[PDB]
């Protein structure tokens, strides 16, 4: 019963790492085999490149 | 048997310990408390943990203009 518990943690994060970001207002528009989104990396190791 | 450096020499003899320094520094108590909080802790060190910690990630990010990555 902490199971079904930790399902929805991952579940609710799953569709809250989209939709302030990520699209779909793009992606519904029209979804060619280009590139949609989960979430955004953040590492602060990262170059420009 | 002249020569031998009779009981040569000893030091008293090979004893060392028993007083080789004085001990240290004056430096008494310019410090005694002088910064307590690990001076005063009991009971302290979440409190610590929890502030050193907060602005070091705090500000150790975020802003002021990037300088990105
Ligand atoms: C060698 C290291 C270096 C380091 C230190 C990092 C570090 C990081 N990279 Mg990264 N990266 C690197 C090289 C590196 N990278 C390289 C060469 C590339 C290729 C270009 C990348 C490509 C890359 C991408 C695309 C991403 C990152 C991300 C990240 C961050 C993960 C964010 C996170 O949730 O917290 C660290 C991890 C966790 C908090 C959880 C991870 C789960 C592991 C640790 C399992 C252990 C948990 C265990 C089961 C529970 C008990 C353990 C206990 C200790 C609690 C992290 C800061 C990501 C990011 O920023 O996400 C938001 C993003 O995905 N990196
Ligand atoms: C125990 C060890 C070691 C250490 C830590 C020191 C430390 C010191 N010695 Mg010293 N000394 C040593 C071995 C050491 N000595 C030995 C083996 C000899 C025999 C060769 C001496 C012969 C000696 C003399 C004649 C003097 C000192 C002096 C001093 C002090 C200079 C402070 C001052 O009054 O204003 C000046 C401040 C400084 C010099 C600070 C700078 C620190 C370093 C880099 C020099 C300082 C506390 C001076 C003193 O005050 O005593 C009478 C004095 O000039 N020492
Ligand atoms: C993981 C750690 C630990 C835990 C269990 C909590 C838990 C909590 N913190 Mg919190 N906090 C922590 C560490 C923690 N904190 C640390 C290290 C700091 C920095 C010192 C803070 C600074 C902080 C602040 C400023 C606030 C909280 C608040 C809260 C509560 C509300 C959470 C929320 O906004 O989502 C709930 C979000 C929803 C959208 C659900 C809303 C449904 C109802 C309420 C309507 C919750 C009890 C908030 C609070 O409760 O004050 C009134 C307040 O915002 N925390
Ligand atoms: C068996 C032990 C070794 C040989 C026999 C006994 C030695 C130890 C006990 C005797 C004490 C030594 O003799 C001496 O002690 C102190 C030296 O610090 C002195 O009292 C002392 O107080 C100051 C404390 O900073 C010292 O720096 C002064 O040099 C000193 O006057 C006395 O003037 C004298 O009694």
């Amino acid at each position: 019963f902490g199971q079904l518990a930790i399902i929805f943690l991952w579940t609710s994060g799953n569709l809250f790492h989209v939709a302030w970001q990520g699209n779909f207002e793009a992606w519904v528009q029209d979804p060619f085999h280009v590139r949609p989104i989960a979430h955004a990396i953040w590492d602060p190791h990262f170059g420009q490149p | 048997d002249l020569e031998d450096l009779g009981n040569t020499t000893g030091q008293w003899d090979s004893y060392g310990s028993d007083a080789p320094s004085p001990y240290n520094p004056l430096q008494s108590k310019l410090f005694e408390t002088f910064a307590a909080p690990f001076t005063k802790r009991g009971l302290l060190l979440k409190f610590l943990i929890l502030g050193g910690g907060s602005t070091l990630a705090y500000l150790s990010a975020t802003a002021s203009g990037d300088i990105l990555p």
